[PDB]
RNA sequence: GGCCGGGCGCGGUGGCUCACGCCUGUAAUCCCAGCACUUUGGGAGGCCGAGGCGGGAGGAUCGCGAACGCGAGACCCCGUCUCUA
């Protein structure tokens, strides 16, 4: 579903990739002319998404997304 | 298509320029085994990125290797281009 | 025999492919404008698996009647049938 507060997403959305990393997808969509950006976590099972158009986000999201790259690569 | 790391920044530039009037850019990332065939030796240290406004499509992988520079250039893309919000 | 995508809206077609808008998949790209063709035409390159149907109270998402009740649905899952260089 969509989660309207920032910190509960990212929590769960981090919970959802480290139970099955092979399985996850981060997908980002930005729309200029609209002025929003959404992210989603998703397994197949379950999808979580973050929708807004409040610029303060972006960097939450950049940063979210960049963590979850930095975890993609490290070797376990 | 498919695309070394640091074209694939520069092309993604231009989709968000692209896409500033009208449209979508979506971003993908997953973790990458080194698949290239349905289901070797898998990769635990290489991610893949995909982009598009669905219709022009590019791609890349980054590793381990050049996640730094990558992150640092990508970072600061994101921040940069998205800048419509309020 | 195939896969290298799909859905909705809008335009278009007997219909498919298709343009635009929107929502989105793959480890799987770039193209042509065609087509006994309803599992929907073709080229380059790659690969061995792929698709139909039914169900999903898995699931973003897109819509409708309204000013609560519904529909469709990428992707995924289950059942089942069929095809193979
Ligand atoms: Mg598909
Ligand atoms: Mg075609
Ligand atoms: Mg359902």
């Amino acid at each position: 579903p969509q989660y309207q507060t920032w910190e509960e997403f990212s929590r769960a959305a981090e919970k959802l990739y480290l139970a099955d990393p092979m399985k996850a997808r981060v997908v980002l969509k930005y729309r200029h002319s609209d002025g929003n950006l959404c992210v989603k976590v998703t397994d197949d099972l379950v999808s979580l998404v973050y929708k807004t158009d409040q610029a303060q986000d972006v960097k939450k999201i950049e940063k979210f997304h960049s963590q979850l790259m930095r975890l993609m690569v490290a070797k376990e | 298509g498919a695309m070394e790391s640091e074209q694939f920044l520069t092309e993604l530039t231009r989709l968000f320029q692209k896409c500033r009037t009208s449209g979508s850019v979506y971003i993908t990332l997953k973790k990458y085994d080194g698949r290239t065939k349905p289901i070797f030796e898998p990769a635990d240290n290489k991610c893949l990125l995909r982009a598009t406004d669905g219709k022009k499509k590019i791609s890349t992988v980054v590793s381990s290797k050049e996640v730094n520079k990558f992150q640092m250039a990508y970072s600061n893309l994101l921040r940069a281009n998205m800048d419509g919000l309020k």
